[PDB]
């Protein structure tokens, strides 16, 4: 029922928690098989469940320090080589970097004056075409990407430095 | 390290 991180997609430097809800960046690459679905360079992991229709919620507990980005990716997001982290590559995400919260628009990111984030509710609407993010304390709106999604969409998580984490909460 | 996000 509830989402878990999919180890076969995870960049081999990531460490997934035993319960498959949490992700952080490790200090060494694990020796994992080089499956076509595995992100081999960018520090990403998908949930094991993707969505082709309907409306869906999940929540993400976020670290207080820099290094994370999360949201959704189109299934065709490129897995191999160093790729941009942009809407054009099929990534729609929030990010904590430089001590600021961002919606990762392109070519320039959009800084969010949202105050401190602890947990975020993600609302994916494949019927109308939107993904929205809310801070759970008061459900204040963080950002909405309006996208005419044309394929299956997966929850996406990325952690590119040590000292922070993301965790699915349900 | 954001290049690898």
């Amino acid at each position: 029922v509830e989402l878990t991180l999919d180890p076969d997609t995870a960049n081999p430097r990531l460490i997934l928690s035993l319960d498959l809800k949490g992700v952080r960046l490790g200090e060494r690459a694990q020796d994992l098989p080089n499956h076509p679905c595995r992100f081999d360079t960018n520090t990403r992991v998908l949930a094991s469940c993707g969505f082709s229709s309907g409306r869906h919620h999940w929540e993400v507990e976020v670290g207080s320090k820099d290094g994370w980005a999360f949201g959704v990716a189109r299934e065709s997001v490129r897995r191999k080589g160093l790729t941009p982290f942009t809407p054009e590559e099929g990534v729609w995400a929030l990010q904590l970097n430089g001590g600021q919260y961002w919606a990762v628009t392109s070519p320039e990111r959009s800084p969010l004056s949202c105050g401190h984030l602890s947990r975020v509710r993600v609302a994916l609407d494949l019927e109308v075409g939107a993904v929205s993010f809310y801070a759970v304390e008061d459900m204040r709106h963080l950002y909405t990407f309006r996208v005419n999604f044309q394929e299956r969409v997966f929850p996406l998580f990325s952690v590119c430095s040590t000292g922070t984490y993301l965790r699915i909460w349900p | 390290a954001v290049k690898l996000q």
